[PDB]
């Protein structure tokens, strides 16, 4: 009879052929940045007093 | 001195001869109106690294 025996073999490593194609992050607008506030502005001036003739 | 200014009656809390104002105006930060910027189209890939696997 022939006894059971193992075929002594091993697997040689290979690097898989894998690639990553293009993609878009998907965002299209930013977030609003700004508030509509009243803002004070004054032209140069000099102040007098007005009197109406009676 | 006139100072090349504008004529301003000063009834509300402004004595005679009072000056002020400015020809140069500076937009404050809170005065900026709310707005949204558009983000353009984008596209990218990531390289892949792998030495192999048995």
């Amino acid at each position: 009879s022939v006894n059971t025996a193992n075929a002594n073999l091993s697997i040689n490593t290979s690097s898989t052929g894998i690639s990553i194609q293009s993609a878009s992050t998907g965002l299209t607008v930013t977030s609003n940045a700004g508030n509509g506030q009243a803002f004070q502005h004054d032209q140069p001036y000099l102040v007098f007093r007005v009197f109406v003739k009676v | 001195g006139t100072g090349g200014r504008f004529l301003r009656l000063g009834g509300s809390g402004l004595s005679v001869g009072d000056i002020g104002g400015s020809n140069q105006i500076t937009i404050p930060t809170n005065a900026l109106p709310s707005h949204q910027h558009g983000i353009p189209a984008n596209t990218h890939t990531h390289s892949v690294n792998d030495g192999g696997h048995g």
